[PDB]
């Protein structure tokens, strides 16, 4: 019952990965677990970064 | 200056000299003009090439990134991280500014010893057919027409030709 923001109590922490061309992503679980939907499948370029700018 | 020329007994510099940087000035009864000697100019192109290809060479461009943010846990090597771009920073910036500094005075106390030592090679080959009158200027006791003009720029000067053509204008006086 932790400090509510946005009006809930409860939390969703959030998890990544990246599934490897030709591997299994073993979704199991017995409750409290959000499911992706979409995916993205993409290939990375270099590391470039994020600029912080209203430019 | 550093050599006393630029800004010493030479007090100021021509304009019309469009040529070159360093050069001669006649008067003769042909007629006068301006004409910049390529010996001096040339080197000194090459030499300040050098001296600025020297500094701007190895300061090669560089591949940067914004790099991964620091989370919470990760403060003490954010502040290292801070620490070393700050370094860096304070390092170059200071480095930067003092080199120009000091190379500017030496690049000016270039050309300043490169009038000094042609000023110094028209003085010692006219010797005492001529008369130093200051200002990097030569009055001629003898008759100098554009051949005998040209013959101290390009450095094959003959004291011996116009010797007793001066000495009588000398002991004239």
């Amino acid at each position: 019952i932790r400090p509510k923001v946005r009006d809930q109590e409860g939390r969703m922490n959030y998890y990544w990965t990246l599934v490897e061309p030709g591997d299994k992503i073993t979704f199991e679980a017995t409750g409290n677990l959000v499911v992706p939907r979409y995916a993205f499948a993409m290939e990375r370029n270099a590391g470039s970064g994020i600029i912080i700018s209203d430019t | 200056g550093l050599f006393g020329a630029i800004a010493g007994f030479i007090e100021g510099g021509w304009t019309g000299m469009v040529d070159g940087w360093y050069g001669y000035h006649h008067q003769n009864e042909q007629g006068s003009g301006y004409a910049a000697d390529l010996k001096s100019t040339q080197n000194a192109i090459d030499g300040i090439t050098n001296k600025v290809n020297s500094v701007i060479e190895k300061m090669n461009t560089q591949f940067t990134a914004v790099g991964k943010e620091f989370n919470h846990l990760e403060k003490r090597i954010e502040n290292l991280n801070k620490k070393v771009d700050d370094g860096f920073l304070d390092i170059w910036t200071y480095n930067a500014e003092l080199l120009v500094l000091l190379e500017n005075e030496r690049t000016l106390d270039y050309h300043d010893s490169n009038v000094k030592n042609l000023y110094e090679k028209v003085r010692s080959q006219l010797k005492n057919n001529a008369k130093e009158i200051g200002n990097g200027c030569f009055e001629f006791y003898h008759k100098c027409d554009n051949t005998c003009m040209e013959s101290v720029k390009n450095g094959t000067y003959d004291y011996p030709k116009y010797s007793e053509e001066a000495k009588l204008n000398r002991e004239e006086i």
